[PDB]
């Protein structure tokens, strides 16, 4: 699962984006100048492998 | 009623302080260093959670 944190309005459905980030296959739509950071910890995993 | 002048129990000793002749096991430093071991693993875990 990803997590995210993000500009407030960085997307317009946040339902949603919240259901399709974890998918690969989806089509996510940003506002242009809100920043969005997914895959926030990821080290995390291999740290606790 | 024993003919031999010497009690029953016989102790068989170990380590011996020197200062006050208290016997004291093994442990002792292994038994400090386990709890800091404990506290660094607790630390850690926390730390990575």
């Amino acid at each position: 699962s990803n997590k995210v944190v993000m500009d407030e309005g960085a997307v317009e459905d946040i339902e949603e984006f919240r259901e399709e980030v974890a998918r690969p296959d989806a089509v996510l739509v940003k506002k242009p100048g809100k920043q969005i950071e997914l895959n926030v910890d990821r080290e995390l995993a291999a740290a606790h492998m | 009623p024993f003919r031999h002048n010497r009690f029953s129990l016989t102790p068989i000793w170990g380590f011996r302080r020197g200062r006050d002749n208290l016997p004291y096991g093994v442990i002792r430093w292994m038994r400090d260093i386990q709890d800091d071991i404990n506290k660094r693993a607790s630390k850690a875990l926390y730390i990575l959670s």
